[PDB]
């Protein structure tokens, strides 16, 4: 059927057929989307390869596949600063022409279409508000449709108490690091973390404050009810093996869908009973290059659509991230604060200038500073300034760099998770 | 240990640069040039040795990643020659994947298209250079070698060809085409009236070919002559400096000029005879002298076949009262590097 | 000692001696003390050394070389007799 492809190809540059009635990322009939970026229509499958591949990234820091179909034969790298778009040739040999790919492989300064200064093409056009349109794109992921989270109203302003968290893989205690920045009081912080340079970072960053389990799957529903009731249950599961970009993949769902699971379990131990209308809350966090499936499961057993939250939005890099959680507020736009920095170089130190304006976390495109004309890695005080943390966050114990740049890029970007927890300050108490 | 790179990656977090894909050592000569990986140092060796090694058929004869010629999987794209082996497929992509491949048939290779999803086997970007590039720092020696063309950036070949029309040859390799009129190959029998100008008024070529004649002499023109003319001719057809495309050069000898002008032919042509001899039952029925750039053509040559054996079958086919025949079937197989360069098309 | 340490941690000794290798008894294990502890000890501000991807080794033998800071606040005191101040 590829030469019934390409057949449909011809026929709708002869005018026989509209390019909006084909799906132009593999020539399918069953048109039901239509393409957000560019023009065409899309079927659900090419939906889900979509999904699972459009943020994918190369150790590179380029597209693991190409922009149109995900997929595609040999890619064709994008020569703008800062893109990393990929457009395979058989969509170029399409939609620009079968003679004008392989001359603009000779032009040494190529630009990808997403990055034509020119924007209008002869079969291939940029639609206009494509942002707007992938912002929409996961509000389209309706497929899973679910009832909207219980809103409960607000207890007053007198009544309110210290939050109790319940935090699954703590980490650097991102979370309540948050919770302290927004002012609301904590009664109590119980925290399942396993490395002990993160234990080491939280016990001594969060001084007489936390209180340190063991293993997440030896946690019992008898030390959840003796842990007293919890306010706010939060977690994260691993995306070291869940991304593209470990070259080690052999699986997807061994050892980090397991975690995910225990976060599962745990969240119903601590779920008040019905009748019990007391304030509780949940968040999951997950990232975007994941399986439409592993999606769908994920969505499924917490029983709620996800908002995926890109920190670009609010901090200094690409941070996109699925939540899944019950706080008010969670799909309104994010607002970035004057303190927030929007471009790298106000992250760096002194003597250093970025040629990047957002770095991504991953001869070639390795460092992203260009130092003394010498490329250089961002350093690990800077990368906590990326991510939005207080400065010198992770210099507590004597570790390696490799090991505490390791640790920091797991965690979550903290102006986005202020801008998560901030409206439970209408529900706790304040200092 | 082959198998044990799924833990060592997956269990160990261990980078896939740090161990030999080819094999499963530890202790990493470089990096691998096709694929993400590191590579050790005699799998480096025997992979700059099978490096543009095919097969008789057209298919290259190694495996593409680790050079095992043992087990072959051969892709289902017409225009791509890259064979594999079994325990590559399973080892490196997870545990029942070569004979889901083998079982399909009409299978791409990671090459053709890499949209499958891959356990552990990543294959690397712009990885034609990187194949240059490895050849130029790795190889001792490194000789003229060009960059191998994408596909698509593959354009028909032309050809010139001195005192032995080779249309048949490559048309057979698929090389030239059937059903043109205008013709890719330009065939010349009398050089002796031309000038740069008229090299240059019958087109750029991609390939040059020249041989002397056999034994039953057409003509009584020194077999001296002939190589000179090819070294002209050659020096009028190469291109205008600056270009980046690839151009090849292949004179051709039947034994028919002796050792001292073979040893001139051997000064100006820049390297040392290729012998390649056609031996049936163990018994040397023929040879042949090459001088060429194209890859691969110096690991064809037969150091067993020795100088004075040469003088006698020299001496034998002489005194025959046959006609004779160009020994095609020993220069045809040194075309096949050009696949990997040039437009192919059969029917 | 022990007001030097981080939280979590309780030194056995009351000094330590740079010219029982490793002087803290932290959750029933033998450490070192930390870059940052040995900064507060010499008297630097708080993360004085954190400024670029350096490994611990050598940023731990980077601090030990260093003046003693109320040494030097001790001698160079009396400088404010003879100049500027802010
Ligand atoms: N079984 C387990 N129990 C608890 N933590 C675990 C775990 N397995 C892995 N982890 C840790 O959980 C983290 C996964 S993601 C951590 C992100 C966290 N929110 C932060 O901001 O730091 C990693 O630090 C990982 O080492
Ligand atoms: N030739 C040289 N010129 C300048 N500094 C040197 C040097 N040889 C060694 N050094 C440095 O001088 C220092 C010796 S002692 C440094 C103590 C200093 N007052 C402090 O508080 O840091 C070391 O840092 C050493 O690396
Ligand atoms: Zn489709
Ligand atoms: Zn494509
Ligand atoms: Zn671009
Ligand atoms: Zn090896
Ligand atoms: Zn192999
Ligand atoms: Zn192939």
């Amino acid at each position: 059927d590829e030469r019934t492809r390409e057949r449909l190809v011809y026929e709708v540059r002869q005018k026989c057929r509209n390019i909006e009635d084909i799906c132009i990322s593999c020539g399918s009939l069953n048109v039901t989307l239509e393409h957000p970026l560019f023009v065409g229509g899309m079927c659900q499958n090419c939906k889900n390869c979509f999904l699972e591949c459009a943020y994918q990234y190369d150790d590179d820091g380029y597209q693991s596949y190409c922009t149109i179909c995900c997929g595609g034969r040999e890619v064709l790298m994008c020569g703008n600063n800062n893109c990393c778009r990929c457009f395979c040739v058989e969509c170029v040999d399409l939609l620009v022409g079968p003679g004008a790919a392989q001359a603009a492989i000779k032009e040494d300064p190529w630009n990808c279409y997403m990055c034509g200064h020119k924007g209008t093409y002869g079969l291939l056009r940029r639609r206009e508000d494509w942002p707007s349109r992938l912002q929409m794109f996961f509000a389209n992921n309706h497929d899973q449709e679910f009832d909207p989270p219980k809103v409960y109203p607000p207890v007053p302003a007198e009544k309110r108490k210290p939050i109790r968290v319940l935090s699954l893989f703590d980490g650097i205690a991102t979370g309540l690091l948050v919770l302290k920045d927004l002012g609301i009081q904590v009664d109590r912080y119980i925290a399942s973390e396993v490395c002990e340079d993160s234990i080491t970072v939280g016990m001594v960053r969060h001084q007489g404050k936390i209180m340190y389990v063991g293993d997440v799957r030896s946690v019992t529903q008898k030390h959840i009810q003796e842990w007293g009731p919890f306010d706010l249950v939060i977690g994260g599961s691993p995306c070291n093996d869940l991304s593209i970009v470990n070259p080690a993949r052999k699986g997807l769902y061994e050892g980090t869908g397991r975690l995910f699971f225990e976060f599962y379990r745990l969240l119903h131990d601590a779920r008040p009973k019905e009748g019990d209308d007391r304030p509780f809350f949940w968040l999951f966090e997950n990232v975007v290059a994941m399986g439409v499936s592993d999606k769908r499961d994920i969505s499924r057993f917490l029983e709620s659509n996800p908002v995926m939250i890109d920190a670009k939005e609010v901090s200094a890099a690409h941070r996109a991230r699925y939540f899944w959680g019950n706080l008010p507020g969670m799909n309104r736009p994010l607002a970035s604060t004057v303190n927030d920095k929007l471009e790298l170089q106000e992250c760096l130190e002194h003597g250093r200038i970025a040629k990047f304006s957002k770095v991504r976390t991953i001869k070639d495109q390795h460092f992203p500073v260009f130092m003394n004309e010498k490329e250089d890695i961002l350093w690990c005080t800077e990368m906590e300034r990326v991510f939005g943390f207080p400065v010198h966050y992770t210099d507590v114990s004597n570790m390696s760099r490799l090991a505490r740049q390791r640790l920091l890029g797991r965690s979550w970007s903290v102006p986005v998770i202020r801008h998560l927890f901030a409206p439970l300050k209408e529900y706790f108490a304040c200092v | 240990g082959r198998d044990l790179i799924a833990y060592e990656v997956k269990a160990n977090q261990r980078n896939i640069e740090d161990i030999c894909i080819c094999c499963g050592s530890l202790q990493v000569h470089t990096q691998h040039p096709l694929f993400e990986g590191g590579i050790c140092a005699p799998c480096k060796d025997k992979f700059l040795d099978a490096l543009f090694l095919y097969d008789d058929d057209g298919y290259q004869s190694y495996c593409s990643i680790c050079c095992s010629g043992e087990t072959l999987l051969i892709c289902g794209n017409p225009d791509c020659t890259r064979c594999y082996c079994f325990e590559c497929v399973d080892s490196l992509v997870g545990p029942g994947t070569s004979g889901k491949v083998h079982a399909m048939s009409n299978w791409v290779c990671y090459l053709c298209l890499p949209s499958s999803r891959s356990g552990l086997l990543q294959r690397r970007r712009k990885w034609r250079s990187q194949l240059k590039a490895f050849y130029d720092r790795e190889s001792e020696n490194p000789l003229e070698m060009f960059e191998t063309v994408p596909v698509w950036r593959r354009q028909p070949v032309r050809v010139l060809s001195l005192f032995e029309d080779i249309k048949k040859e490559l048309t057979s390799l698929g090389f030239l085409e059937s059903g043109s009129d205008p013709g890719q190959l330009k065939h010349v029998v009398d050089v002796t009236d031309t000038v740069r100008k008229d090299v240059e008024e019958w087109g750029p070529f991609d390939l040059v070919y020249g041989a002397t004649p056999p034994l039953g002499h057409t003509c009584d023109r020194p077999p001296s002559w002939y190589l000179f003319q090819f070294h002209r001719l050659l020096q009028y057809a190469r291109p205008k400096p600056g270009s980046p495309g690839p151009f090849f050069w292949m004179f051709v000898d039947n034994l028919v000029l002796n050792k001292e002008d073979l040893d001139v032919a051997s000064r100006f042509l820049e390297m040392e005879p290729v012998t390649i001899p056609d031996v049936h039952g163990g018994s040397l029925q023929n040879a042949v002298r090459v001088w060429s750039n194209i890859p691969a053509i110096r690991s064809r040559h037969w150091a067993l076949v020795s100088e004075e054996e040469l003088s006698l079958l020299a001496q034998n086919k002489q005194s025959s009262k046959l006609a004779a025949k160009w020994p095609t079937k020993l220069v045809k197989n040194c075309f096949l590097p050009l696949r990997e360069y040039f437009k192919y098309f059969s029917t």
